[PDB]
């Protein structure tokens, strides 16, 4: 049980801070070509970066 | 025997292409391989 959460507008292909549900960072975003499953938030690479 | 030994010469050149188109470059792969290992650890000891 906690309060409401906040949401702005997301904002592509410029540098930016983001936070997405608790996964924080800084960095540019873009559309992708990537497919995930339904049920799977977001993707790493074989250094275990987000 | 300058016939002998130039065609000698030709076919021991014609055998090291075929042997490497079969690998033999195994102290130069090694070098790649531990400097990408080396890199690959140091970036997962941020976890």
């Amino acid at each position: 049980v906690c309060g409401p959460k906040k949401s702005t507008n997301l904002v592509k292909n410029k540098c930016v801070n983001f936070n997405f549900n608790g996964l924080t960072g800084t960095g540019v975003l873009t559309e992708s070509n990537k497919k995930f499953l339904p049920f799977q938030q977001f993707g790493r690479d074989i250094a275990d970066t987000t | 025997n300058q016939k002998l030994i130039a065609n000698q010469f030709n076919s021991a050149i014609g055998k090291i292409q075929d042997s490497l188109s079969s690998s033999a470059l195994g102290k130069l792969q090694d070098v790649v391989n531990q400097n990408a290992q080396a890199l690959n650890t140091l970036v997962k000891q941020l976890s």
